[PDB]
RNA sequence: CAAACCGGAUUAGAUACCCGGGUAGUCCACGCCCUAAACGAUGCGCGCUAGGUCUCUGGGUCUCCUGGGGGCCGAAGCUAACGC
RNA sequence: GCGGUAAUACGGAGGGCGCGAGCGUUACCCGGAUUCACUGGGCGUAAAGGGCGUGUAGGCGGCCUGGGGCGUCCCAUGUGAAAG
């Protein structure tokens, strides 16, 4: 069965992008469309929209990313240049507001999951409060 | 005072005049001028590569060589220099630089260090107006460094001092000739020093 | 103009019919101090042609390095084959905290202020690959932006 | 400088042994065969046409490549009407990457006619005069037109990116613009600017080194006519 | 058919390879034994990431499309390399 | 790793380097050792996939809504002696 929902998504995205597709399919949820609302906000994606594939309900993420490049290799740049999984099953990860990590000195993210709901680094800290570290997105 | 071996076969290993002596390093010597090579029978062959190490090394002895003092004192300050705060290296110098036995040296009291530090053991210098005998103490800021009053009609004194009357002290000094008184005013920054040393290895050195 | 440095050179040997037959390897580096390095890997008959040409292979392959203040933007971690780079900002007085063939390839770059650590394999020359594959990998605040606007 | 409907019947070409890469030129599998979508042909067109006037007009040259023997004539005439230099016997390892090397024998053929208009061809031992004159032979076979080089160009466009891809890897290295006539065999991503047409079939190929080369005198300053070539294509 | 074994050869020797014999065993039933280069030297499950070609076995509008299985080549990528 | 008759590696000498009222040695602990890897490793051929299954406990578990608030997070407050 799939057995992180999470992780099948963050991989299917770093899957897709490493061969520069214009979109991907990932099966839905409100909590894996919580997190593309901020992939999206900092400027990871080009936004997302519920499609739906075969009567059953998909998010359709639309990828990004650099301009074609020089020498040999032109394959440009990707804006998503790492993204990795920090909690998963049999090993959840929780942070204070104290520890929540700053991310390649803020070049990059790392969305966390509070009780005031879903929200960057910089968001939580800002606002006082910590969660279950979710990824890390750069 | 310390080491108190040749120091010019150490001018000699540094390439570098290193003035461990004052007077007669600035005539026709020094050792260097006039024979500028390595001490020992091998020094005048094709000198090979220095190591990485090496280079480190002999950077650190070039500048510990010329305060005169142990290893054992010498890293006792860094040690602190690094744990302070600020620029670690620089920090370093203003604390050698800090040491009672080298700022008689700079107000010319003595023309070497070696003599500046006998000065003190023996007495001749004062700080604020008390007497300290130690090479090491610690000059702070705003402390007068005197030639002891009872010292003050002294031979080695007296030629040192009207040698002195027209010749400019630091920046970080004060100092007024017939009143045999100097003044700490700050701790020196790095270019105010010019030493011969990139001491940026120094600290490289204290990793290895 | 250029500083050049070399960072090892080798004999290499190969077998002929009655006797080995020898050959040398140079890596080396030039930098402008300012945020320009590149990596020569030179090999040749003869030591000093192998510096040489060295010399002319490490300037092509330049890498513009992005410093701030002496250091650099993010910290890295690279692998090049069996060798991990890692490459972490230091605030100024730190120096260059290296293992020594990244620090002639660091202050070559003109990194003055860096923490750094050589993991896995330690090969020196896959090691100066791979601190090249490092440097060329840092973005700043500047390109990221751009990358993520539209 | 145009036609659109000249599809003619040199729009689509291949059957699948396809670049998948090549996915968005294509516009059907009719029968075997993947046909180039038309429309994107023409567009693309647009701003490749477009870059090569720009080179023309700041006077720089452009090395025709094509090896590929049903072009290799095409080449000959189209690149000599333009000053522009051609490859088109077969390519070699370092026409541009070792560019000063290769030009040694560009030096030496310039120079191996020199002999061949002076009294030192009745001079020298006929040891020497077998060799050297039929070593003339073959320089002036595969050098025929690149000795018009005298650097690096500024652009190359070559007629097949897969059969003439040790061209195409060269340019690249040294960061030389590939213009280049592909079609579904190719890896259009590997090409700056694309005429996605075919490599193969004179009636193509010709048809866009015409119109091409018509564009490159068109901007440079002669305004000319009819080819060496055209419907003398059979 | 063939360990052991009994002979013939060969050999410097030949407790072997070659040759003529030959018992356990190899076969059956029942009961034990539990090993191996028990090997793809690659644990099981699920999701994702170009294609080409050969083959076994379903289905459909049957130039082909769509499943399951067995090979080969190869995109990205990986690997110390070989390779995958 | 040096020494087999030209030893910068042995014994002496001159010279040199490093520390210096100390300098060496042996012993032991952490370090370098991401060499037990949580941070931070591996198992096709280097050590490492259990011969294969069935399945007990245990670990882990798709999409939507509501309650609870155990885990998780936050505020306040008590405790965290002195020495270090
Ligand atoms: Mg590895
Ligand atoms: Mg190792
Ligand atoms: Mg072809
Ligand atoms: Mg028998
Ligand atoms: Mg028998
Ligand atoms: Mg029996
Ligand atoms: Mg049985
Ligand atoms: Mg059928
Ligand atoms: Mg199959
Ligand atoms: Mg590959
Ligand atoms: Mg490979
Ligand atoms: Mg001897
Ligand atoms: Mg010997
Ligand atoms: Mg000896
Ligand atoms: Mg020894
Ligand atoms: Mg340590
Ligand atoms: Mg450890
Ligand atoms: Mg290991
Ligand atoms: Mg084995
Ligand atoms: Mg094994
Ligand atoms: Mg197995
Ligand atoms: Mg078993
Ligand atoms: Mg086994
Ligand atoms: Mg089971
Ligand atoms: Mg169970
Ligand atoms: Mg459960
Ligand atoms: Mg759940
Ligand atoms: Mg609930
Ligand atoms: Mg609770
Ligand atoms: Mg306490
Ligand atoms: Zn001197």
């Amino acid at each position: 069965m799939l057995t992180d929902p999470i992780a099948d998504m963050l991989t299917r995205i770093r899957n897709a992008t490493r061969v520069y597709k214009e979109s991907t399919d990932v099966p839905a949820s409100r909590f894996k469309e919580e997190i593309l609302r901020i992939l999206a906000r900092e400027g990871f994606i080009k936004g997302y929209e519920r499609v739906d594939v075969d009567g059953k309900p998909y998010l359709r993420v639309y990828l990004k990313y650099g301009p074609r490049r020089q020498g040999p290799d032109p394959r440009p740049e990707q804006v998503i240049h790492h993204i990795r999984r920090i909690s998963k099953p049999g090993r959840r990860v929780y942070v204070g507001v104290k520890e929540i990590p700053r991310v390649r000195r803020g070049l990059g993210i790392a969305i966390l999951s509070t009780s005031k709901g879903v929200l960057t680094d910089r968001e939580a800290r800002k606002l006082g409060v910590g969660g279950e570290l979710i990824c890390e997105v750069w | 005072g310390r080491y108190i071996g040749p120091v010019c076969r150490l001018c000699r290993r540094e390439g570098v005049k290193l003035y461990l002596k004052g007077e007669r390093c600035y005539s026709p010597k020094c050792a260097m001028e006039r024979r500028p090579y390595p001490p020992g029978q091998h020094g005048q062959k094709r000198a090979r590569r220095p190591s990485d190490y090496a280079v480190r090394l002999r950077e650190k002895q070039k500048l510990r060589r010329i305060y005169g003092i142990s290893e054992r004192q010498f890293r006792n300050l860094f040690e602190e220099a690094s744990k302070k705060k600020g620029v670690t290296g620089s920090v370093f110098l203003g604390l050698l630089e800090s040491r009672l036995d080298n700022v008689v040296y700079r107000l010319g009291f003595a023309v070497s260090r070696r003599q500046a530090r006998q000065l003190v053991r023996h007495g001749h210098i004062t700080v604020n107006g008390r007497r300290v005998d130690l090479p090491s103490y610690r000059v702070r800021p705003g402390d007068e460094i005197a030639v002891a009053e009872k010292s003050r009609n002294l031979e080695l004194i007296r030629q040192n001092l009207e040698a002195m009357k027209g010749r400019k002290v630091g920046p970080w000094l004060s100092l007024d000739v017939e009143g045999m008184k100097g003044k700490f005013l700050r701790l020196p920054d790095r270019e105010d020093l010019a030493l011969p040393v990139n001491e940026q290895l120094v600290i490289e050195f204290y990793s290895r | 103009d250029f500083e050049e440095k070399m960072i090892l050179i080798r004999r290499t040997a190969r077998m002929q019919a009655g006797g080995r037959r020898f050959r040398f390897g140079a890596l080396v580096v030039v930098g402008d101090r300012q945020g320009r390095v590149g990596l020569g890997f030179g090999k040749a008959p003869e030591v000093p042609l192998a510096v040489q040409k060295a010399g002319y292979y490490a300037r092509r392959n330049m890498v513009e390095v992005p410093l701030q203040n002496g250091t650099i933007p993010h910290e890295i971690e690279v692998e090049f084959g069996a060798s991990k780079i890692v490459l972490k900002p230091a605030a100024p007085g730190t120096g260059v905290i290296a293992g020594a063939v990244p620090r002639a390839i660091l202050e070559l770059a003109g990194v003055t202020d860096i923490l750094t650590k050589e993991l896995g394999s330690r090969n020196p020359i896959n090691i100066a690959y791979a601190t090249m594959e490092a440097l060329r990998q840092l973005r700043t605040k500047a390109d990221v932006e751009r990358l993520r606007k539209g | 400088v145009k036609e659109l409907l000249e599809a003619g019947v040199h729009f689509g070409h291949e059957r699948k042994r396809w670049n998948p890469k090549f996915a968005r030129y294509i516009y059907a599998e009719r029968n075997g065969i993947h046909i180039i979508d038309l429309q994107k042909t023409m567009e693309e067109l647009e701003r490749t046409f477009r870059f090569i006037e720009d080179l023309a007009m700041r006077g720089g040259t452009i090395l025709f490549v094509g090896t590929k023997k049903q072009a290799q004539d095409i080449v000959r005439m189209e690149a000599e009407r333009a000053g522009m230099p051609y490859v088109n016997q077969r390519w070699l390892g370092g026409m541009l990457t070792n560019f000063k090397t290769i030009s040694q024998r560009v030096h030496r053929l310039e120079e191996l006619e020199a002999l061949f208009a002076s009294p030192e061809i009745e001079e020298r031992p006929k040891k020497e005069q077998v060799r050297l004159k039929h070593e003339l032979e073959r320089l002036q076979k595969y050098l025929s037109g690149f000795r018009l080089l005298k650097r690096l160009p500024d652009a190359i466009f070559v007629v097949d990116p897969t059969k003439e891809a040790i061209a195409v890897r060269e340019a690249r290295k040294l960061f030389i613009p590939v213009i280049a006539l592909a079609d579904t065999d190719s890896d259009p991503d590997l090409v700056d600017y694309i005429i996605p047409g075919n490599d193969d079939a004179i009636r193509s190929i010709q048809l866009i080194l015409s119109r091409a080369v018509d564009l490159i005198i068109q901007a440079r300053g002669g305004v000319v006519e009819p080819s060496p070539s055209y419907a003398l294509v059979q």
